[PDB]
């Protein structure tokens, strides 16, 4: 982790399996290395391949001198050797977050947008629910989701077409019921919807 | 290869406050008449930004430090600040991205570069055409590779204020390279001038090499001699 660090705050997918057969050689593996001696630390997503000759103090150096090692370690392999030393091919899958246009689908069959309310629309990354209107809202090519207030998701640029449209939700409410005596009358309880008609 | 110019005068570090610049869009989010707070890496008002005059006998491109993120800044009329490299110690060992656009396309390629300690390009002072560069002679150990959208571009001599100002963001965050852009024009000799201008993402380049100082990359008009055009360099602050 002192050679690849992965941040707490982006994250993706880590995968790990094992190369016993392949990488495990059974007279010995020495491709691999890494630095076990640096300067300070690493920044996540972000590595030294540089074969730079390590001094404790800062100095430059050319070994064996006192205290002039090389940072790079002999890191070989055996078929006999434990599940604990065994390689294992890491590949890490970082994704973005940051919503640019997309990439990666995973594919469903896209259907066509409509103005009709109540869509389950799922764009990109948005897997809301609403009301699909046209809007005219500006939209710099280099930003393609709306947000007026809050948290919420206002606007959307369509991803085939690049429609400009706002999203209203599913047009909600309360609901009240006007009732007289029901000693009086059980005729029928007269309501309301706070929406539009 | 090296090749160095003899007389190399030194900056005076002739400082300029950052008035109302360094302000980008922080994210790819429509927001429409509205107030907004962002915790982000901007360049603070009225910061201390170090000009770079470029004049006959000074020829400014120093090892500046990256620390966190930088503001650039290029009062032109000729676009003669075309270059940008980021480099740990700007040596052979070393991971430096470069980032130059040769007057018709924008090209960034990271490698262990051989950087050498004055890049150019032979320009014609009269004419105003590139004919070389020598920026790089060895690439080994190359990570990136990138080639952009191609532009026309203009490089001979004017006289007289300034008609072009590219106003660039570099921030350096989990190994990419967040690269802004913004435009306006302006009409100034020296001062980096007050006003306010809002920059765009071109590039989140997945770099992640060990940038602390960097560089910029002039166009000499070539025994040399510069036209003026001055740049400036501000730091990005949480
Ligand atoms: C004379 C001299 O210092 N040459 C340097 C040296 O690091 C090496 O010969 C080469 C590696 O590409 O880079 C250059
Ligand atoms: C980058 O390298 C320099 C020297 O090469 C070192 O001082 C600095 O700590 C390094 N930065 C990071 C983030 O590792
Ligand atoms: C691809 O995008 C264009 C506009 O960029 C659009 O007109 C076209 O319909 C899209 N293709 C399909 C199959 O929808
Ligand atoms: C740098 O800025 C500080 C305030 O941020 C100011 O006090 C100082 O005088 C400036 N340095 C100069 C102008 O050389
Ligand atoms: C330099 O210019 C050429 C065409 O003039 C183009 O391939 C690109 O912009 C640059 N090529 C490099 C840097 O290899
Ligand atoms: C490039 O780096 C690899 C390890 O990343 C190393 O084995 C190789 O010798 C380097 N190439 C040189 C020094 O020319």
């Amino acid at each position: 982790d002192y050679n690849y660090k992965l941040p707490d705050d982006f994250m993706g997918c880590v995968l790990a399996w094992n190369t016993r057969n392949i990488d495990a050689t059974s007279t010995g593996n020495y491709n691999y290395k890494y630095r076990y001696l640096r300067h300070g630390k690493l920044r996540p997503f972000e590595r030294d391949i540089s074969n730079v000759p390590f001094s404790p103090d800062g100095k430059p150096c050319t070994p064996p001198a006192l205290n002039c090692y090389w940072p790079l370690n002999d890191y070989g392999f055996y078929t006999t050797t434990g599940i604990g030393y065994q390689p294992y091919r890491v590949v890490v899958l970082s994704f973005e977050l940051l919503n640019a246009p997309a990439t990666v689908c995973g594919p469903k069959l896209s259907t066509d947008l409509i103005k009709n309310q109540c869509v389950n629309f799922n764009f990109n990354g948005l897997t809301g629910t609403g009301v699909l209107t046209p809007s005219s809202k500006r939209f710099q090519p280099f930003q393609q989701f709306g947000r007026d207030v809050s948290d919420f998701t206002d606007s959307v640029r369509d991803p085939k077409t690049s429609e400009i449209l706002d999203i209203s939700p599913c047009s909600f409410g309360g609901v009240s019921v006007i009732t007289p005596g029901t000693n009086a009358s059980s005729e029928v309880a007269v309501l309301y919807q706070d929406v539009n008609c | 290869r090296c090749t160095t110019f003899d007389d190399v005068q030194a900056p005076n570090y002739t400082q300029h406050t950052s008035s109302m610049r360094g302000v980008y869009y922080p994210d790819e989010i429509f927001r429409s008449d509205t107030l907004y707070l962002t915790q982000d890496l901007f360049l603070p008002f009225y910061s201390n930004v170090t000009g770079f005059h470029t004049i006959n006998h000074t020829f400014d491109n120093p090892v500046i430090p990256f620390k966190d993120g930088i503001y650039f800044a290029a009062t032109e009329k000729s676009n003669v600040v075309r270059g940008w490299v980021f480099g740990s110690t700007m040596n052979n060992k070393s991971q430096s991205v470069i980032i130059i656009n040769n007057s018709t396309n924008v090209v960034i390629r990271a490698c262990n570069f051989e950087l050498c300690d004055n890049p150019f390009f032979a320009v014609s002072k009269p004419m105003g055409t590139q004919t070389h560069t020598m920026i790089f002679d060895n690439a080994f150990n190359c990570t990136f590779e990138y080639i952009s959208d191609a532009f026309s571009l203009d490089v001979s001599e004017k006289s007289g204020n300034f008609k072009h100002l590219r106003e660039f963001v570099f921030k350096n965050k989990d190994g990419f390279l967040y690269v802004y852009k913004g435009y306006q024009p302006i009409d100034v000799v020296r001062d980096l001038p007050s006003g306010f201008n809002t920059l765009k993402p071109i590039f989140k380049l997945p770099l992640g090499i060990n940038i602390t100082n960097f560089r910029a990359i002039l166009t000499a008009f070539s025994t040399w001699g510069t036209s003026a055009a001055a740049y400036f360099v501000g730091y990005l602050k949480p």
